RNA sequence: CCCGUCGCUACUACCGAUUGAAUGGCUUAGUGAGGCCUCCGGAUUGGUUUAGGGAACCGAGAAGCUGGUCAAACUUGGUCAUUUAGAGGAAGUAAAAGUCGUAACAAGGUUUCCGUAGGUGAACCUGCGGAAGGAUCAU
RNA sequence: CGGCACCUUACGAGAAAUCAAAGUCUUUGGGUUCUGGGGGGAGUAUGGUCGCAAGGCUGAAACUUAAAGGAAUUGACGGAAG
RNA sequence: CCGGUCCUGGACCCAGCCGAGCCUUUCCUUCUGGCCAGGACUUUUACUUUGAAAAAAUUAGAGUGUUCAAAGCAGGCCUUUGCUCGAAUAUAUUAGCAUGGAAUAAUAGAAUAGGACGUUAUGGUUCU
RNA sequence: UAUCUGGUUGAUCCUGCCAGUAGUCAUAUGCUUGUCUCAAAGAUUAAGCCAUGCAUGUCUAAGUAUAAGCAAUUUAUACAGUGAAACUGCGAAUGGCUCAUUAAAUCAGUUAUCGUUUAUUUGAUAGUAUACUUGGAUAACCGUGGUAAUUCUAGAGCUAAUACAUGCUUAAAAUCCCGACUGUUUGGAAGGGAUGUAUUUAUUAGAUAAAAAUUUGAUGAUUCAUAAUAACUUUUCGAAUCGCAUGGCCUUGUGCUGGCGAUGGUUCAUUCAAAUUUCUGCCCUAUCAACUUUCGAUGGUAGGAUAGUGGCCUACCAUGGUUUCAACGGGUAACGGGGAAUAAGGGUUCGAUUCCGGAGAGGGAGCCUGAGAAACGGCUACC
RNA sequence: GCCGUCCGGGGCACGUUUAACGAUCAACUUAGAACUGGUACGGACAAGGGGAAUCUGACUGUCUAAUUAAAACAUAGCAUUG
């Protein structure tokens, strides 16, 4: 079938080269898993060694972390915004490694207000006016507002990624191979990261 | 092609077994085991071959049937077990302990030891690092795992096995003036000492090592055995010989002399 | 010449910036010496090129054989070609004749090589069809 | 001593209309078995199992279906390679010394030979320019 | 000093004719290019390439054959000389 | 030569042949622990020496009365409730590896000096 | 044994071939053939076609026995000896054969894996935040059969496991997070959650030039080993197993404890391997001089796939890569090597074939199972 | 006096060739992908059949209006004559 070996190619010098063996299962390939976002469907194979291997071919969540903050969370993924690879993984939604998505906002959310104290996305309309108060008048110990007061000054993230939660979804890299491991994991993108993938969104 | 070999052709054997050419077509292929296959001595050719308690290969499986075989103080049954270097072969039945140590001519030798020596055993370093839950070990050349070593043991010393709790007793440094048996190469079996040792970074470090005799040869770092902490003072008992190696004139000579 | 000129972020794996850091606004860089002798330029420490396959900044290690040539190639990116010269032995004549092998050596930007440099390359895993050599040293020709 | 046409016999190879023939490899295009992955599907078969008749809702799951992937094989075409037929044509060699002459070897009876170009039953002859391997190392 | 040659000798070379190179080569090595491997078939067939053509360059095989050939000696012969 | 003779062993003596080590204006890397062990530098080769490697069988070759021999890797001891020599050793050869030598044959260097030493030369700019 | 001899002429000296001469682990064939030892042998032409038979099976005290099997009455009314048949486990990927393909391919020597998988062997390694021991299938078996025919199997009725699917039993603390209340100069805290090991991410240790105004391994080298934090998972496995002995303590209750072993199990190491891999080296041919790049050719970035590296494949992007030091193409009556014959030296010729490596099982291709096969005494399809 | 543009000077600052960027406007060409359908699609229209050879005239061109378009005539080229 799929076969990695490099027999069938021309050499170097362009000489095609004759048919030494039949293909050889230490050398074959498998198709690819093509993740999409759906209920969860993930099928396992059985790779060499009697070892596994499991191809997502549908996610709906993933283990995603906030590198500054130092907190993973399982959180819904959206969709797929950019791939550096093919634009088709982009319109037909396929997860990869390396792709750019759109993750739910919320668990970040509200860790940061239970950790911190303040809220996010700074949007002034009357919902988000109401939740910055009703997270302000929270109550709590003296300890724990103790507590929160020494974590302040660190409390201010950077404004890229403070403005996203007012949509409710973070920008976001797939770093797990999904079609390998079955999982769909990345982190929140950051720093000049986030700031070249955001040029390339806008164009 | 489509899996592990299971035969050994007799032409092929390792020529250190010294086996004849025309008694059949295949030889003892040895089993996995804590020596590599090129570098060991199955038990079938060791009491049919060396000692020739047993007249062939069935009686030899008798033999190790009766729970006669020790290796290194534990029951063998499997009749191409791969015993090698410094591993204790006990037959309580007859009484007698062997060390499996190279004689000068690079075969293993038939040495008989003591009881008292047949309770421990040499293994070579190979690598010291850090199992799981964070717990130093030592692999020894005999595929031996030893976890909470002293914590001075490098690589390329010399670790004394209890060889009944599997614990390390103490242990040689690997350093000048060491006392060194040769187990590779042309110069397998020889004894010296450490005279220098040269580092090839990214290579194979050599060491020099000067006879009783005061011949000095060089071999591969991966082919020397520390065997004694000076000149003289081994810890364990040399075959006949000393490793120490005669030119063939001189064999010729001494063989006049012994007959006459 | 820019780093970001692909269509992914250009970046050391598992190097991480924090931007919740003090004001040392510094891109963290990693960066290890090959062994062997060979000394790390200051191109690669203090630079700021990505290359996964560089010896000094990237993830390859230098492992093998050791060679030295003449480069020949640059029109390459990132990779050159170097030749090397040697005299094969014809025992029936008792003389020689020249002969020669190109062989094809990926280069980091830490390096400025044009044709007729000598480097010395040393062996690293197969980083492409016909590269299994990493230039580690460059002298101008 | 000796050369070449022409005539007879035998053998070898060559050219040759036949868009000759046969065999094998590679390949374009078309068709395309089968497996694998995927997509639904849901024969029947256990209850997360709940239900006053039982309605559910949970799992396993065959045939089959969708789209891919690897791709045998066949048809057509091209090309390469190897054998082989052929009216007729033109050679070579061997055999015998058959017919015609006597071109070469003597200054071989016109010195011979080379390149080239014409001519001619055949050897050959002639022109132009060379060579001596000349019949002159010399006036 | 450079040339075109010549005369004598043979240390030396060669099968000899002859050769100051055709010597310094079984006492075998200064550097380097090209060419030949018994006589024919044959510089033919075929392919390529150059040419307007004539042709040039490159270039086989089947088959056939015990010699073909080089230099010199004696003789015989000559429509050669004395 | 001594002779030192139960063919054989010593300073002295003569020569010869190899290796050294210093001095001659003097190459032979350089520091720390203190020739071995721990750091910092290094024109590129070719060639040759030595070493390791080049599987066993085969080849060459040591031992050994297979009755001789081709072979085989056996075997031998006064006859053994066991004693005991062995199963050598060379060759491989281009490539790669380590090493000594520096003739022979290449290669690089200080010419618009952008040259070398200042070990603790005088400052200055930085970096850890 | 570092050797020559006959043949061109009337005779001579040469060039030169023809012929003679000797060997062949070199084949055939003719004639002849008493003894001993040793011993090749359908390679060459047809990797052409095959009747028939055999060539791969396997049980210990220790997985499963109500054979309506045999045997004996015995420590035994749960079984207990032996033991077909079946289920389970393992092997069948070794061996043996052949040399068609194959010309930088295979192969040889030499490297590498800091680029991976590895049944088995051998060492280590798991107290982790209904239990006096869980379920329901199925074979063998019994009896209803269908087909001309096969190592075809279908209904129906049983019944087991180290098969299949689930599931508890446990140290001592300690640490971290949330945190009602409380102290009230920032402490104390009830109560909740989290801890083993695997998986997948992200982030931190993983240091190491010598005096003045607390630890930290290896390597030549790593983002290595290992540890920590936050989470994650169609939740990995941390023994519902088997044989022999039956001991010790009394609180004499089928009380509590416990000896040698089988088999199994996670990870690391080891071993047997495998897969890729560095350098150098192949016969003839120019009547083969340019080849490769549509539709991967050379390189870059990202991904996918793989056990893993890699144009191995995909997307995008550059225009590269080899070559008179012979690329590319063609031929090979070409598997490579160790080696064989002959040999003064240098060489020439051969190597299908006792060993090593490769490849194939009529020709292709695709797969299942498994640690391992693109297996053919396995399957699927085509010719 | 108003509010703008005309000239024009004061310096703080802003451009030195990373304008490799922003703003506005604008024509139809080319390439790729997915989906889709009774596999249809240059959907009408428009629009070459092709190959192996022989005779003959080289070719383009010309003539028998009203039966012959051809191989006939002409032609460039060649040659001859005054
Ligand atoms: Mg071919
Ligand atoms: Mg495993
Ligand atoms: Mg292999
Ligand atoms: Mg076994
Ligand atoms: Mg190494
Ligand atoms: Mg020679
Ligand atoms: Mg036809
Ligand atoms: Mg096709
Ligand atoms: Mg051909
Ligand atoms: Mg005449
Ligand atoms: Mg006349
Ligand atoms: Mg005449
Ligand atoms: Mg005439
Ligand atoms: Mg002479
Ligand atoms: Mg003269
Ligand atoms: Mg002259
Ligand atoms: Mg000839
Ligand atoms: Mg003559
Ligand atoms: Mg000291
Ligand atoms: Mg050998
Ligand atoms: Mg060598
Ligand atoms: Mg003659
Ligand atoms: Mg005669
Ligand atoms: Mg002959
Ligand atoms: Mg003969
Ligand atoms: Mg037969
Ligand atoms: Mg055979
Ligand atoms: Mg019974
Ligand atoms: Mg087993
Ligand atoms: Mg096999
Ligand atoms: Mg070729
Ligand atoms: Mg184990
Ligand atoms: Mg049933
Ligand atoms: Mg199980
Ligand atoms: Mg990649
Ligand atoms: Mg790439
Ligand atoms: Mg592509
Ligand atoms: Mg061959
Ligand atoms: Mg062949
Ligand atoms: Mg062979
Ligand atoms: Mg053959
Ligand atoms: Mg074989
Ligand atoms: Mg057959
Ligand atoms: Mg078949
Ligand atoms: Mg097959
Ligand atoms: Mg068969
Ligand atoms: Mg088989
Ligand atoms: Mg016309
Ligand atoms: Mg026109
Ligand atoms: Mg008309
Ligand atoms: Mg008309
Ligand atoms: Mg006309």
């Amino acid at each position: 079938g799929i076969s990695r070996d490099s027999r069938h190619k021309r050499s170097a010098t362009g000489a095609k080269r004759a048919q030494f063996r039949k293909k050889r299962k230490f050398e074959l390939g498998r198709q690819p898993a093509n993740t999409k976002i759906g209920p969860k469907r993930i099928h396992s194979v059985r790779t060499r060694g009697g070892n596994q291997k499991f191809r997502a071919l549908r996610v709906e969540t993933g283990n995603f972390s906030w590198g500054s903050e130092g907190v993973s969370r399982k959180t819904r993924i959206a969709g797929v915004v950019y791939h550096p690879s093919n634009n088709e993984l982009v319109r037909t939604n396929t997860l990869t490694k390396s792709a750019v998505v759109q993750i739910d906002a919320t668990p970040f959310r509200q860790w940061y207000e239970n950790h911190y104290g303040a809220t996010l996305g700074k949007k002034k309309g009357g919902a988000h006016a109401a939740h910055a108060a009703e997270v302000a008048d929270a109550k709590r110990s003296r300890k724990v507002e103790r507590k929160l007061a020494a974590r302040s000054g660190a409390a201010a993230i950077e404004s890229a990624v403070d403005s996203q939660f007012g949509s409710g979804r973070l920008y976001a890299v797939i770093s797990s191979r999904p079609g390998q491991s079955g999982r769909c994991d990345g982190y929140i993108l950051e720093g000049e990261e986030l700031a070249f993938y955001l040029r390339r969104l806008t164009a | 092609a489509r899996g592990p070999k299971k035969h050994l052709k007799r032409l092929a054997a390792p020529s250190h077994w010294m086996l004849d050419k025309l008694s059949g077509t295949y030889a003892p292929r040895p089993s996995a085991g804590p020596h590599k296959l090129r570098e060991s001595l199955p038990l079938v050719v060791f009491l049919r071959n060396r000692l020739k308690y047993a007249l062939n290969g069935r009686e030899v499986k008798a033999i190790m049937m009766q729970q006669h075989v020790q290796v290194d103080g534990k029951v063998r049954t499997d009749t191409t077990y791969p015993a090698g270097f410094m591993d204790v072969i006990t037959l309580e039945a007859t009484n007698e302990h062997f060390r499996l140590v190279y004689d000068v001519k690079g075969k293993f030798a038939v040495h008989r030891i003591s009881a008292e020596e047949a309770a421990y055993k040499l293994g070579k370093v190979k690598k010291v690092q850090l199992g799981k839950k964070g717990v130093p070990y030592v692999v020894t050349h005999d595929g031996r795992t030893i976890r909470y070593p002293d914590p001075l043991i490098r690589a390329n010393d010399t670790v004394k096995i209890d060889l009944a709790t599997g614990k390390i007793d103490d242990f040689i440094k690997f350093d000048t003036g060491r006392l060194v048996m040769v187990t590779g190469g042309r110069n397998l079996g020889r004894v010296g000492v450490i005279v220098h040792r040269e580092k090839h970074e990214g290579g194979f470090d050599l060491v020099h090592i000067k006879d009783a005799l005061e011949n000095t040869f060089v071999t591969r770092l991966s082919n020397v055995f520390v065997i004694g902490t000076e000149a003289g003072k081994p810890w364990v008992s040399l075959p006949k010989g000393k490793g120490i190696k005669l030119s063939i004139s001189e064999e010729r000579d001494r063989r006049r002399a012994q007959q006459g | 010449l820019t780093v970001q000129s692909e269509r992914a972020f250009q970046k050391q794996p598992h190097i991480f910036t924090n931007p919740k850091a003090k004001a040392n606004k510094k891109t963290k860089r990693w960066y290890k010496d090959v062994g062997l002798g060979f000394k790390t330029p200051k191109a690669a420490i203090e630079g700021s090129y990505i290359d996964k396959k560089c010896p000094f900044a990237g993830t390859v290690s230098i492992r093998g054989k050791i060679l030295t040539g003449t480069v020949v190639s640059t029109k390459m990116h990132r990779t050159i070609i170097i030749r090397r010269d040697y005299l094969h032995y014809v025992p029936k004549y008792n003389r020689y004749e020249k002969r020669h092998k190109n062989v094809a050596a990926h280069v980091s930007p830490a390096f400025r090589v044009e044709e007729g440099d000598v480097v010395t390359v040393g062996q690293c895993r197969p980083i492409s069809k016909t590269v299994r050599f990493n230039v580690l040293k460059v002298s101008a020709g």
